[PDB]
């Protein structure tokens, strides 16, 4: 509809860092789209990021190098950044710029959207509370993660969160028991290529890649583009949701790169820092990032967001987790120590925690004693824990029979429970009977998290 | 050897179906692509003069 | 009149040609008419911070002017509306666009002007007769629950010329109309009020009611008055916000105002979806407590400043209230986001960080902002009695407690109260520490306490001396093996752990205990001293003489007993009446009795 000839200018009057700025512009459009035409013929692109007078500051996603104030020519569209949708994507591969990689043309686009998109009205909100079926005990049963929610994974250097992330996207299902299948969206953020190709045959060995919406970016590719990349995969998500009534597993990887370059743009920006220098609308940039998600009214459809992220140094107080912390409901938390003793599934029960028990349990759905043997299994394994600590000083000679019991439970719950496997799918029914039968240790009375109602009903067995 | 056999068979029959869909479109495109290359030309003949918006002397 | 812009930098906009300007005025910017305010001016230029996302305003853009500052709407039908940070009702725009999205600056009016609603004069007020500002005059039923008083807004008095007829009028429908020099003005049903200005009031008044809390801890042991200041910081994880929804959920108060500062929208979620479920009653009929409350929703993808504004309207609305007559509790969620945007709108207008990045002033607004509270008299001939509590929620950077905010938090509240990330880790809900939460309202609320229930202060002291001797033990019994200990310290160590796991522990959540009255907790406290006490004594004796009770010897006698102590919480109060529940406390403490005497 813009029936606007587009323009170019050749004023240069800077560059500092990965900043340019333009003088003598004519009327700046803000938060705008330039490409730029290298002296060697290259093309290059960026956004507009300041203007003031007859200045605009641009800044480049691959990165300045090359440009020449008396050479280069830069050419302006007047429109926001607008992105290619279109459902036909699924079963492709692209760049983290949206590029083809597989040889594949540019896409026919369904619609151009909005990169930052926009938010959703408040009252056009509908509780989710479908429980989903994850084919992992620590997760089905402990930190039961439901439809509309967000839960990402706290993961170190080594740990095996990838293949966490493998069996949550082979073994989705529904606990509530026509057909069902899951959208996949995946984009990568820098990740050195051997786990990009270990997700891919992974992929293929779901046997749907034509559910596989897929987009990779690679350490040695500039920086900044990974600050676009997770915005256009959640642009596309928002299509195949809210425009096709389709349901799409989001899943992205490896935030602290994000993060980095949110911090180096900041660092070029010289903002106002923050803890450990971070920039100060990190928080808000997240909140875009993740608060996208959710189901709404008059769609069947749903948006699950799986954001695994690296932490540092294995503190807790480290920001990054910190703030995703405090933006999303749950966590999970992969342990390093259960890795080192070689038991697998190695996810931590007790320092995880969702918050949509509150719903997606309960009579009707699961059962009437789901939330009591959850509250007794977390009290038993604390004070299992804290009896150990006490055991590996005092020693087994002055201890009493409820600690020889509790090291005696904490033993068969790591052995048992925990040990999953990794391609042994288990029902809900199922945890739930394994957890009665570890519980069964106890006699009645140290139960101090049970009802008396379900304590007479369930336990003689 | 017998999965090699299968293979090209299987192979033959999604080239026939790709076949199949290939004349499907192209006879969608003939059926109105000359309208829609005069809507396209009706586009581009249009100019429309308009100073900028806000510009003020 | 006009201005054009001049640059802009996310949520700041400098413009130009704008000579005739005055900070803290509105104004609108660009082809979608965005409202803004000033802060900064310099010669003809200046600054706007807006209240919402600039991806769409470029240079040269047109700048209206408008006389009045910050400004909100009160009157009828603002009661169980939901709000965003400046004031748009949720459900008008959803009807308007039948859309699920937000679109950029819409301009709706507050409160509809498209609904009548009944009408009754003062019955005592003529034409003639002289009145001054603070007045009720009229009284407008928004429902069955809650009775609109209207009073003439200050700075107006004069007599009356007439009065509209008991009847039907919507709120362009003029009703009053005085005059004091020789000039008649009139006066409709929604009052116009400035946002950063302080209704003024009569005078101050003490705390003399105790503010209900439906946990057993934080009202026997760390209580809060009808009209004080509460903090609650507390790390992630914890999800505190769930207590900010049991403290909405149940309380004496008589309105609920909740306010969101960068929340999520799932907390709207599950308050707007169980509001109406519930229901109560207090003098007749029951109706749902979502007549009762009003909701100001702003979520983080919301734009920056909004927030900030959001505060703002939220003490307002809680003023407003406050004139009419009665006691408003409201709690404000997520103040460090608030804290937050100050840093930001300063760090982009470029001033010099003063302490940890934020800005060199958020203590004084903070203390100001706080200090809108208390419990006073209002300004009238009908003499009412307003009152007003806060409980604002702070987010600690990482869980320091050294942050400024937090320090500042505590430097200005007289009520704190301490979570603690271990505790949440147990699931030992309410993670209530125990340790460094303290009150200042307990004096105040002794003649009350000692007025209507005679008995507290023996159990909480006895209670606050065994926690602090536990407290002291613990490390040492962690270093001592508990090899060396006499029977008192086991018997202390071993109360102590029935008083957390049974006394503290409380799921809120579990049907039979969402709520709790104070006659069954001083119940429990009563029943569990005298069960310490009577242990305590025949220890002693039988020690002193000859065959020292031990503790498992008492503890293999009372097994059963204990076992009974630890289960009685298991009430249900809703299917069980005051009077059964009393009667089965004092058949335990003669069974305790008997026991006791069975052994000596």
């Amino acid at each position: 509809y813009l029936s606007q000839p587009r323009l170019t200018y050749k004023t240069v009057s800077g560059v500092n860092g990965p900043l340019v700025i333009l003088d003598h512009v004519k009327f700046p459009r803000y938060a705008e789209i330039v490409h730029l035409t290298l002296p060697d013929g290259t093309k290059r692109s960026g956004q507009v990021l300041e203007v003031s007078g007859s200045k605009a500051v641009v800044q480049v996603f691959e990165g300045t190098s090359g440009i020449d104030a008396k050479k280069t020519s830069c050419e302006f569209t007047g429109d926001i950044l607008r992105t290619p949708v279109s459902e036909d994507m699924l079963g492709r591969v692209f760049n983290g710029s949206g590029k083809p990689i597989d040889r594949g043309p540019v896409v026919l686009a369904e619609d151009f959207l909005d990169i930052m998109g926009q938010p959703i009205n408040p009252q056009c909100r509908i509780y989710p509370e479908e429980m989903i079926q994850t084919g992992i005990s620590a997760i089905d049963g402990m930190n039961s993660i439901a439809r509309g929610q967000k839960i990402p994974i706290f993961s170190a250097a080594g740990l095996p969160h990838n293949e966490i992330a493998a069996q949550i996207c082979r073994q989705a299902g529904l606990v509530k028991k026509s057909e069902e299948n899951f959208a996949i969206v995946f984009a990568a953020m820098g990740v050195n290529m051997e786990t990009a190709r270990f997700f891919k045959s992974d992929f293929e060995e779901n046997g749907s890649m034509d559910n596989v919406c897929l987009f990779l970016n690679l350490a040695n590719d500039p920086t900044i583009e990974r600050i676009i990349t997770p915005r256009l995969a959640l642009t596309t998500a928002e299509f195949l949701a809210y425009q096709c009534e389709k349901h799409v597993l989001v899943i992205l990887t490896d935030m602290s790169s994000y993060a980095e370059a949110l911090r180096e743009v900041s660092a070029a920006r010289e903002e106002v820092p923050g803890r450990r220098g971070f920039p100060g609308y990190m928080y808000t940039d997240l909140a875009t990032i993740y608060e996208r998600a959710g189901r709404v009214e008059g769609r069947n459809g749903s948006i699950t967001q799986i954001p695994i992220l690296t932490m540092p140094n294995d503190d807790i107080t480290h920001p990054i987790p910190d703030l995703t912390g405090y933006i999303t409901e749950g966590q999970i938390y992969v342990d390093r120590q259960l890795h080192n003793r070689q038991i697998y599934p190695p996810i931590n029960v007790l320092p995880s925690l969702s918050r949509l028990m509150k719903s997606a349990i309960g009579e009707g759905m699961t059962r009437k004693d789901h939330a009591d043997v959850s509250n007794q299994l977390y009290a038993c394994y604390a004070i299992g824990k804290d009896v150990q600590a006490m055991k590996a000083v005092v020693g087994e000679e002055a201890l009493t029979s409820d600690d020889l019991l509790y090291l005696e439970f904490l033993q068969k719950f790591e052995k048992n429970f925990i040990t999953q496997g990794p391609y042994e799918n288990r029902t809900v029914y199922e945890t739930l009977d394994i957890g009665w039968q570890l519980l069964r240790i106890f006699p009645k009375e140290m139960l101090k998290r049970i009802p008396q109602s379900t304590l007479s009903e369930f336990y003689p067995r | 050897q017998a999965a090699m056999g299968s293979q090209g068979n299987l192979s033959a029959e999604v080239e026939q179906a790709t076949r199949r869909q290939v004349q499907g479109m192209q006879s969608s495109q003939q059926r109105n692509r000359e309208r829609v290359l005069a809507q396209l030309l009706g586009m581009v003949c249009e100019v429309r003069p308009q100073v900028h918006p806000n510009y003020r002397v | 009149t006009f201005g054009y812009v001049h640059g802009v930098s996310g949520p700041v906009v400098t413009a130009c040609d704008m000579a005739g300007a005055a900070m803290y005025e509105l104004v609108r910017v660009g082809h979608s008419e965005l409202v803004g305010e000033i802060i900064r001016l310099e010669g003809d230029m200046a600054t706007i911070q807006v209240y919402e996302e600039t991806s769409g305003v470029s240079v040269g853009d047109p700048v209206l002017r408008t006389g009045k500052p910050l400004s909100v709407e009160l009157g009828p039908g603002i009661m169980g509306a939901i709000f965003d940070g400046i004031q748009r009702p949720l459900s008008d725009i959803s009807s308007q666009t039948q859309s699920i999205y937000i679109p950029r600056g819409v301009n709706v009016s507050a409160l509809s002007r498209d609904i009548k609603w009944e009408f009754i004069p003062s019955k005592n007020l003529r034409v003639g007769s002289h009145i001054t500002g603070g007045d009720i005059y009229g009284i407008v039923n928004e429902n069955s629950l809650i009775k609109h008083k209207i009073m003439l807004p200050p700075r107006n008095r004069g007599s009356v010329t007439y009065i509209a007829p008991p009847g039907n009028y919507d709120a362009s429908d003029v009703v009053l109309e005085l005059e004091f020099e020789g000039v008649k003005e009139k006066f409709s049903m929604v009052q116009v009020w400035p946002v950063r200005q302080v209704r003024p009031v009569t005078e101050k008044l003490p705390a003399n009611h105790p503010l209900l809390t439906g946990q057993r801890v934080l009202d026997a042991l760390f209580p809060c008055v009808q009209g004080g200041t509460t903090a609650i910081p507390g790390a992630f994880g914890c999800g505190k916000t769930v207590i900010s929804q049991s403290l909405s959920k149940y309380s004496n108060s008589d309105v609920i105002i909740y306010v969101g500062c960068g929340e999520r929208g799932n907390e709207m979620s599950e308050v707007l979806r169980d509001f109406p479920e519930l229901t109560m009653e207090v003098d007749g009929k029951v109706e749902s407590i979502m007549k009762r409350t009003a909701l100001v929703a702003n979520t983080s993808n919301m734009p920056v400043a909004a927030r900030e504004a959001s505060i703002y309207t939220g003490i307002t609305l809680s003023e407003y209230f406050r004139d009419m007559g009665y006691h408003v509790s409201m709690m404000a969620d997520s103040t460090s986001r608030w804290a937050e945007a100050l840093r930001e709108i300063s760090g982009r207008l470029a001033e010099m960080p003063a302490d940890s990045g934020y800005p060199a002033y958020l203590g004084a607004r903070l203390a100001s902002f706080y200090e809108r509270a208390g419990r006073v008299k209002c300004l009238g001939n009908p003499e009412r009695e307003g009152s007003v509590s806060i409980v604002g929620a702070v987010s600690p950077p990482g869980g320091d407690f050294s942050d400024p905010v937090t320090s500042a938090t505590l430097g200005i509240v007289q009520v704190f109260w301490g979570l603690d990330k271990k505790l949440a880790q147990r699931k030992h809900f309410p993670s209530v520490n125990w340790l460094i939460s303290y009150s200042k309202y307990m004096r105040a609320l002794d003649e009350y306490y000692d007025k209507h229930f005679t008995e507290f202060v023996p159990l909480r002291t006895k209670a606050k001396e065994i926690l602090q001797e536990e407290e002291d033990l613990a490390e040492i019994v962690q270093l001592v093996g508990k090899a060396s200990l006499a029977e008192t310290d086991k018997i202390t160590l071993e109360v102590a752990k029935l008083i957390k796991d049974d006394f503290l522990q409380q799921n809120g959540y579990t049907p039979y205990d969402r709520f709790c009255p104070f006659y069954k907790t001083v119940g429990m406290l009563s029943n569990m001293i005298s069960f310490y006490d009577m242990a305590r004594r025949a220890v002693e004796t039988t020690a002193q003489s000859d065959n020292k009770i031990t503790w498992s010897i008492i503890r293999e006698h009372m097994g059963e007993i204990l076992y009974k102590l630890s289960s009685m919480k298991f009430k249900d109060p809703v299917k069980d009446g005051e009077a059964k529940i009393k009667a089965d406390y004092a058949q335990l403490l003669e069974d305790m009795q008997n026991a006791f005497r069975s052994l000596e």
